[PDB]
């Protein structure tokens, strides 16, 4: 017996309040039937008493209130899951976009899904080599790991996120990534920007694709992720793949909360997003890692364009207390030419300490790393300082660290968005710009390093 | 039914506040229909219903109105008229024919209530036939054209929803009511006009979009050469006030290789409105002996017309540029200016006092502007033709005090690939136009630059890239000026502030009101470029070659001279420019000596 | 007249059972003593009406109290008698003269003109000032703007300009309509007794708002002003110059109504609709095709902390056609009026200048005037930053000439009236300063015939 009431009380913008029904459950998935047949999900967001308030995902626009219906389903939004999906296109809530069959499912799972206990994860220390040097050496990215790129408007973080799905592999293993891609709010040309690259590299056959454009209704951008991250832990914990997980723009997922929180008139917290944005982004974030006794795992690079430039935002200063670092692309270091445009300064990864050194990548890695992190920001000053009041105004020593942070950008960090560094080119590498500093400078690596390795 | 007779549901209003009217009784009427509010009928949009009240926004004034008055649905969402008689038009937010609205209410000022057409339904059209009977036909294939201009052939299209075998259809003079095709469809027999209605909210169906990757050619230097815009690209203009703004729009409206211009005027000044229906018409193409009036569709709804207008033509463009994309053309839609649109938004959002977003903008700003320029780019349409189409969309941006960090222009950019950033600064110093070169940028620049490479069969890329380098390497080099002078700079800095000094102004300032320098032919563009980087690579050696900076300066003064008047020189001398090169060559190697 | 007065919260008033009554109706309460408060309709919901009353609701009681809805919004009772005569914020007489007769009242919102029907600000208006007529030239049916400040000398500058201004070769249908909005009483009589001693006051109308008036007051000031010219201009065929302010002023009440009616605020404080509401003012001013007279405004406003970036200037600049700008620099150094040419501009000045509207070589000097003039006043920062010994000869010359053109050209007095014939004349004179071979902006036909 299907429930449907045709008593609706009230439409106001992406929201909709339904009277006199029964049996009703917080987040129950729903649907609107039209006055013309239209078919149009929702979700419960309320229930008291005899009534109901619903999210509507597709919007509520040419809706008669009198003449539709509203379908109550007896569970939550579920994605259909099937080994199939892979090379699969779907749309923002599930669908098939690619003009190919329909998915006989495997089972049905609650896109919410469940949290992983503490005790059942393992930890991530799984080495991925990304070949790209200002990631693998100074901000590790391990197996399982959540870490997302902080960028801005008119910046390449496709570019980058590209790269690094194109290169990434880890070591003496020849496992690959399933990748699993959500657009989320993003343009034609930005989404095309993957698809392109994704048939090219041949790994769209590798892939399952979630794709939500600026042209689609917003408020379905709140499901996107959560469809996305779904079949990501069942390809990874139900069919024991290692899941690759981008999605971008989070910030437009944010927004979406926004405009949910606004039309509930929610007490508003900072900037007019919601209280529980930080909790909210968490049940996306923390859909990651591995699991004891399991042989797949994910790993997430979410990606955010800072608005306003201004990393102190409520979007990535809470993304960045949810996940294990950042990496954080700056428009100085864009239009130096920088490639990619990596500050590595505040970018940070939480899980690089058990995912390097001897048996890992190299005995030389954690001491180099700092070492190169301090001569760099102190490089960086000098810089600063001799373009302003100039370069005889510079000890002597400060005008070694200006040179340093200078072949730093260019030949460190800028390697180029189709070059593949081995973590041992990007060490060696590493040691020859650390080679032009005094020896007595290189305080943060001990004497038998210094011995076996500076030139 | 009442007193013994029924008609049609009738609603009473409840509630005025300004632009927004809530009315009872509404029940049969849909979310986004049109109603006419009031006794005076003034023409409003339902945009919330609960139970049977509806809330209205209303798109004309709304000062004399009250409760008690009727409300009457139409049954349809806010939509425009499209088919014949639509070119050269100025029109007002909804559809309103402004000429016709003066001839028929005998008055120079906008009065209220006043029902119009938006097209002539009783002008005689001849409609080709270009179908034959028998032929199974579905949304936007042709079925014939109209000649509206000399130019522009109007094409008939099966209008989205129509599917079926074309029954009778033969040429001939009808008006835009009269049926031209039967087609026999699968619900039986239905007949076409020439006109066809459709929601301005909901963008034109299509079979995909494709990548905008050809460069308009809109002859101003700047633009093509650093910032370029493609067919089917989007770029924003956000700048201060007095920056020029107007006269950028109307040289990209004038001079782009588009077929047909719409040019909305959002929330702006009536004189520039004017300015545009008085000069357009005067700009006659030498290959046609076409105006640029005879390819422009005007919507105008000024800064003291009703707010909410502002909303409504802006929609009321987009619909019509896609329609006209839908037949296979390439459309520039003008938006000036979008942050009056996100104004009109805030006020309503305030009478229906909803939580407010960035800077008292609704929480939905970004996705309604995100959903606007999703509606540009370059297509393929619909139709067994599987013709290809484009929309360009040129947007003026207002930031208070000049400020892009305001919501309106940062939401903008983060759909948008191409930024003009106008300069306020570079305005007073007579730099036209006021483009910021530092600031501004496009991400089609790439793209481009491999179009143009094999498009001119030169290295043109190289030439822009070049071409900036040495601008930004002027920026630091002006920091140092600034500190401890101009001076302090060895010869090799001092060269390359007069080469960007060049590239400024003789190449980046652009006389608009120049009948010679308003527009420059892409040949001419490489010449003019070429010309002055020959002179910095030259100079260049000179320098290493042990000759000195102020000498390399005193012996070029009428070489120099000459790549500066080069913006002047007609497109069929344009060997007159190549020609400096060779000058360029001979005076600097002579000075080494 | 109803008896049904519900609420009073602070300035707002909630009067319900009542029928027929619109959105932006006045109102009137006769309170329980016999004195009178005019009010307008803010919200009407169903049997209710939301007013707010100018004068405010102290001293109100609610029971004893009537309300009588007027049937129209505020209105002007318009006639050629208003000139000479002078009215406070909502068009009452203030200078005990006789009883004005009008031939219609008049909806003080006016109507939007028809952009087809808009004719664009055409001819030349002399201000006698060379710095306006010549480099930022006022047209017919322009609206140009003076950027102040506090303390400088806008008041002086906009009764020159009042009693100055005249079209050239049309006798007998030209009319200047002065409102002063929240100004104070001292100078309120500034310009009163001003306009009286030169006779300006023979030509003009003038409608004039305190500080210490009602803040509704001070907002329908504008408009009761342009209606009036609308009203000279469009029905009797007359060039009319308004000429406003403080502008400032006119934003602080505006704020100061929002304020009270807890409306959200935006940028700065100030309205979100501030801009909108600013336009339906400017806006008013232009030509109409087929119509003989043009209504043309002079808003003037103070910028706050000298800051154009403000939501006042900054907003009156999206909406105007150029910017008169007044500094403190100047100010300083005595030049009369304080204006800088440089950021000013006046966007349609070509529609009122060259030959039959000013002079032949009114276009060709102007751009070699302030070609000059910038290049003058580069030269003088350089010898400050640098010392005297780091300009060339003609970098020299250039300040000579910049410190000429401040002193002699743009300095003429408070109570100078400089015809354009010699405002053009005198800057052929401070161009022949400079080397002829350096007037590169001026063809060699022009330089033969004037160049002294
Ligand atoms: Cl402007």
């Amino acid at each position: 017996m299907i429930k449907e009431y045709r008593t609706i009380k009230e439409v106001v913008g992406p929201l909709m309040a339904v009277e006199k029904v029964s049996g009703v459950k917080y987040e129950e998935l729903i649907e609107v039937r039209m006055q013309n047949g239209e078919i149009r999900r929702g979700q419960v967001l309320e229930v008291q008493e005899d009534k109901a308030m619903v999210q509507i995902f597709e919007g509520t626009s040419g809706i008669n209130l009198k003449n539709s219906s509203v379908r109550f389903l007896g569970h939550p939004l579920q994605l259909g899951v099937s080994e199939d999906m892979i090379g699969r296109v779907f749309d923002g809530l599930g669908r098939p976009k690619d003009n190919g069959p329909e998915i006989l499912p495997e089972k049905y799972l609650d896109i919410n899904g469940e949290v992983i206990n503490p005790i059942a994860r393992d930890y991530p220390d799984e080495f991925i080599q990304t070949g790209i040097s200002a990631i693998d050496h100074l901000n590790t990215l391990v197996r399982g790991q959540k870490l997302p790129v902080f960028s801005g408007s008119g910046l390449p973080h496709k570019e980058l996120a590209a790269q690094i799905a194109r290169q990434a592999t880890v070591l003496d293993s020849s496992d690959d990534f399933a990748v699993v891609f959500a657009a989320i709010g993003i343009t034609f040309e930005e989404a095309e920007f993957f698809m392109e690259d994704f048939r090219q590299t041949g790994a769209i056959d590798r892939s399952v694709m979630f794709m939500n454009l600026a042209n689609d209704p917003a408020i379905e951008r709140i499901a996107t992720p959560r469809m996305a991250l779904t079949a990501a832990e069942y390809l990874a914990y139900e069919k024991g793949m290692h899941v690759l997980v981008i999605m971008t723009d989070m910030t437009n997922y944010a927004e979406a909360l926004r405009e949910i929180s606004a039309a509930r008139r929610e007490v508003p917290g900072r900037r007019g997003y919601p209280g529980y944005l930080y909790t909210n982004l968490a049940t996306l974030f923390e859909r990651a890692g591995r699991i004891r006794g399991l042989k797949g795992s994910v790993t997430q690079i979410p990606i955010l364009t800072m608005p306003e430039d201004d990393k102190t935002h409520p979007i990535p200063d809470l993304t960045g207390y949810i996940t294990e670092g950042q990496i954080i692309l700056t428009r100085e270091l864009y239009k130096s030419g920088i490639q990619p445009p990596i500050d590595v300064l505040p970018s940070l990864s939480r899980l690089k300490d058990k995912g390097t050194g001897a048996g890992k990548t190299r005995e030389d890695h954690a001491a180099t790393m700092n070492q190169l992190f301090a001569a760099y920001a102190q490089g960086k000053q000098a810089k600063e300082l001799a373009v302003v009041l100039g370069e005889s105004a510079l000890s002597d020593i400060d005008k070694i660290y200006a040179k340093f942070a200078e072949r730093f950008e260019n030949e460190y960090v800028n390697q180029g968005f189709y070059t593949n560094r081995t973590i041992t080119e990007t060490l060696d590498l590493g040691w020859e710009l650390l080679a032009m500093l005094p020896r007595t400078e290189l305080k943060r690596i001990k004497d038998d390093l210094l011995d076996k390795y500076l030139p | 039914g009442s007193s013994g007779s029924s008609g049609m549901q009738i609603g009473k209003i409840i509630k005025v506040s300004g632009p927004l009217v809530m009315a009872e009784n509404m029940s049969e009427a849909s979310i986004q229909d049109m109603c006419l509010v009031g006794d005076l009928g003034v023409i409003g949009e339902i945009i919330e219903m609960r139970q049977d009240v509806a809330s209205i926004q209303v798109y004309e004034e709304t000062s004399g109105i009250g409760p008690g008055e009727p409300v009457r649905s139409t049954g349809e969402a806010l939509s425009v008229e499209l088919g014949p008689g639509i070119i050269s038009q100025m029109f007002d937010g909804i559809q309103r024919p402004l000429d016709t609205f003066m001839e028929v209410t005998q008055s120079n000022f906008l009065g209220r209530g006043v029902q119009l057409p938006a097209l002539d339904h009783e002008k005689q059209w001849w409609f080709e036939a270009t179908i034959e009977e028998g032929t199974e036909v579905s949304a936007g294939d042709i079925i014939g054209y109209v000649d509206e201009t000399k130019i522009i052939q109007h094409k008939i299209m099966v209008p989205n929803g129509i599917k079926g075998t074309v029954q009778k259809i033969e040429s001939g003079s009808f008006t835009i009511d009269d049926p031209i095709c039967v087609i026999e469809t699968e619900q039986g027999l239905k007949e076409l006009t020439m006109m066809q209605k459709w929601p301005v909210r909901r963008g034109r169906p299509i079979k995909q979009k494709l990548n905008p990757d050809v460069p308009m050619i809109t002859g101003q230097r700047v633009i093509d050469t650093f910032f370029p815009v493609t067919k089917g690209g989007a770029a924003a203009v956000p700048g201060p006030f007095g920056a020029g703004k107007t006269v950028v729009q109307h040289q990209i409206a004038k001079w782009s290789d588009v077929d047909l211009v719409v040019y909305v005027g959002c929330g702006e000044r009536g004189n520039e409105m004017t300015d545009v229906v008085n000069e357009f018409p005067e700009l006659i193409d030498p290959n046609t002996g076409e105006s640029l009036m005879e390819r422009t569709v005007l919507i105008a709804n000024t800064s003291n017309m009703p707010v909410a207008a502002r909303e409504a033509s802006i929609y009321t463009g987009i619909t019509i540029a896609e329609y006209f994309r839908d037949m296979g053309y390439d459309v520039a839609i003008m938006a000036d200016s979008t942050s009056r649109w996100a104004e009109a938004l805030r006020e309503m959002s305030g009478r229906l006092e909803e939580m407010p977003g960035d800077e008292g903008y609704p929480a939905y700003l970004g996705s309604r502007l995100a959903e606007y320029y999703e509606r540009s780019g370059r297509v393929i349409a619909l139709g067994s033709d599987q013709r290809e189409g484009s929309i360009t969309a040129i947007s003026a941006v207002s930031p208070s005090g000049g400020d892009i960090s305001e919501p309106v222009t940062q939401n903008t950019l983060r759909v948008v690939k191409v930024f003009w950033g106008l300069d306020s600064s570079l305005a007073q110093k007579r730099h036209f136009p006021s483009i910021n070169w530092i600031q501004s940028y496009s991400l089609y620049s790439t793209e481009v630059g491999r179009y143009m490479d094999q498009i001119l069969q030169q290295d043109w890329s190289d030439m822009v890239t070049e071409g900036m380098r040495i601008l930004q390497e002027e920026e630091q080099l002006n920091e140092i000026v600034r500190l401890v002078g101009i001076d302090s700079l060895s010869d090799n800095d001092r060269l390359t502030l007069e080469v960007a000094k060049s590239i400024r102004e003789d190449y980046l300032q652009q006389n608009a009101f120049d009948d010679v320098d308003t527009f420059t032919s892409r040949e001419k563009q490489f010449n003019m470029l070429k010309v002055i980087l020959t002179f910095g690579k030259e100079a260049r050696k000179a320098l290493s070659l042990g000759a000195y900076f102020n000498e390399i300066m005193e012996g070029t003064v009428a070489v120099r001279e000459r790549i500066s008047r080069s913006k002047y020189i007609p497109e069929e001398e344009l060997a007159k420019i190549s020609s400096i090169n060779e000058e360029i060559k001979e005076t600097i190697q002579l000075i080494v000596s």
